[PDB]
């Protein structure tokens, strides 16, 4: 009983910018813990593949090969929500944006990624861009 | 004395269980199967536990208090060893089952040896002393989980356990029990499917069910012991106080996941040295000083919805009040409801007592949630957790209320 209300991308030309949001209802803490949170893009073509993931508790970003410093994933801590900022977006970057957060554990242990690891999911926000 | 020193190392074979729950991530790779599957894998333990705790504190009341112990102890290799030895899911399975019902044979048993340590007086040394082993055992367990797998990893966690289990022992009738646990068993996922759920209205039937079938089918007490016991149950509902609170703070507020440590272990080092001051303090009087103390505890919490720049000052404090107020009520608590019970049946009693306290928890933490959860959702996160804190003062007032019914 998690909902991850996400929101924001959509069609823009190439080498464009667009911003992605995702926060998570009734997500609760416990005593010594946090979880990871962050997006999965699918096209068609290829296969879910990661993107951009941040450890809630300490601001500790992960991103892929693809996406590094064009993207950059950051948490409105006052307002309670991630955002994926993408920029200069290449025509590969074209898929459906799935934002998703793995079960809590201490915030000792390290950000996560593997699809596995992650358990709740998004019904999906779509991006596309084009000449 | 070398009587505790022992008892202790039973007590952190269950921190070493529930460090693991913490850690979920890194032997979801290892044993392969995918989270949610095995997430309920490790569940088991405290599942299998809150339901032979009672049973198998009855067969330790017959079959012999250290006979038990030693059973425990020696199932805390083997509850530790199939696990550590190889990793795969079916595996995994059997390796916390058998961990849960480790710990049922344990806690029960460990708590009679206690009264035949002492039997008066020197006895609020030892069940202080058993706190301690517990509240710290349980207070760390993520902790200690965490920084363990940062630079050793979650393999070396569970080789401590062994070990410790091994050095403990170095220094050493089915009335309805299937009707028992399959009420219990139900009642244990009734929170759990409360928040998830349908079986949410099917469930509580079959904990209903095997409760009236279980009442006309060992019930024997009539003391202030129950009163000790049932006010132990109303306490626990205020555990939900924490869990509400950090996620205000981390979420609300939006502090770092070291602030929420700070605050939070600090709320630990407070219980830790007041559990010390509980023997001291004595029944009744200590008892409604910490049942009273903890309410003024998320007052200080529930009055940081309506912040301030220094506020940071009434939410710690909060915490210091919070966490001394359970160490006052800690050590006289569980001495008179030791003490009260019958010496012949200790094994049968304590395990009733501690699930008493185990219940409680999960009963206040599926309330404070599924109330933040809702109140959020209503309203605001500084509204809708001041709810959650308040629904929590409620039951710290009936706590406090529930010692109208322990004369001294
Ligand atoms: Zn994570």
């Amino acid at each position: 009983q998690v909902q991850l209300e996400e929101s924001g991308g959509g069609s823009v030309q190439a080498g464009g910018s667009l911003r992605l949001s995702c926060a998570a209802s009734g997500y609760m803490y416990s005593t010594y813990s946090t979880y990871c949170m962050g997006w999965f893009r699918q096209a068609p073509g290829k296969e879910r593949e990661g993107v951009a993931f941040i450890k809630r508790g300490d601001h500790s970003t992960y991103y892929t090969d693809s996406v590094k410093g064009r993207f950059t994933i950051s948490q409105d801590s006052a307002k309670n929500t991630v955002s994926l900022q993408m920029n200069n977006l290449k025509p590969e970057d074209t898929a459906i944006y799935y934002c998703a957060a793995d079960f809590a554990h201490s915030f000792l242990l390290s950000v996560h990624s593997g699809a596995g690891q992650y358990s709740y999911w998004g019904q999906g926000t779509q991006v596309t861009v084009s000449s | 004395k070398l009587i505790l020193g022992i008892v202790l190392g039973v007590i952190t074979f269950w921190l070493f269980a529930q460090s693991l729950v913490n850690v979920v991530p890194n032997l979801q790779q290892s044993f392969g199967t995918d989270m949610g599957t095995i997430s309920i894998a490790v569940s088991l333990t405290a599942l299998f536990s809150g339901m032979f705790v009672v049973g198998a504190g009855g067969l330790a009341d017959k079959i012999g208090r250290v006979k038990m112990t030693n059973i425990g102890l020696l199932l805390s290799i083997i509850g530790s060893a199939l696990i550590i030895i190889t990793n795969l899911p079916a595996l995994l399975i059997l390796g916390r089952v058998i961990q849960g019902v480790s710990a049922a044979c344990i806690m029960p048993s460990t708590l009679a040896i206690m009264k035949t340590y002492y039997q008066g007086a020197e006895r609020q040394r030892a069940l202080s002393y058993w706190s301690i082993g517990s509240w710290g055992g349980s207070g760390i367990c993520s902790l200690f989980g965490g920084a363990v797998a940062t630079t050793m990893g979650w393999r070396w966690i569970f080789i401590f356990s062994i070990i410790v289990a091994v050095l403990s022992m170095l220094l050493i009738d089915v009335a309805g029990l299937i009707v028992l646990v399959v009420m219990l068993l139900s009642l244990n996922v009734v929170i759990t499917k409360g928040a998830a759920l349908l079986w949410f209205f099917g469930l509580i039937a079959i904990v209903i069910v095997a409760f009236f079938i279980f009442l006309n089918v060992k019930l024997f007490e009539n003391k202030p012991y129950t009163g000790a016991t049932i006010s132990n149950f109303l306490l626990n509902g205020v555990a939900g106080t924490l869990i509400v609170a950090n996620t205000f703070v981390q979420q609300g507020l939006g502090y770092t996941a070291l602030q929420a440590g700070y605050l939070s272990i600090t709320y630990l080092i407070m219980v830790l040295l007041m559990i010390r001051v509980g023997e001291k303090l004595l029944s009744k009087r200590p008892m409604l000083l910490g049942t009273f103390i903890v309410v003024i505890g998320i007052a200080l919490i529930s009055l940081v919805f309506l912040p301030g720049i220094f506020y940071v000052i009434s939410c710690v404090v909060g915490y210091l009040c919070f966490g001394l107020g359970l160490g006052i009520y800690a050590t006289p608590s569980t001495d008179t409801a030791i003490s009260n019970a019958p010496l012949d049946k200790v094994g049968v009693a304590s395990g009733i007592y501690k699930m008493a306290s185990s219940l409680g928890g999960a009963f206040g933490v599926a309330i404070s949630g599924a109330v933040y959860a809702g109140a959020v959702a209503a309203t605001s996160i500084h509204t809708g957790a001041m709810i959650a804190l308040w629904v929590n003062v409620l039951m710290g007032i009936m706590a406090f209320i529930a010692i109208l019914f322990a004369i001294p």
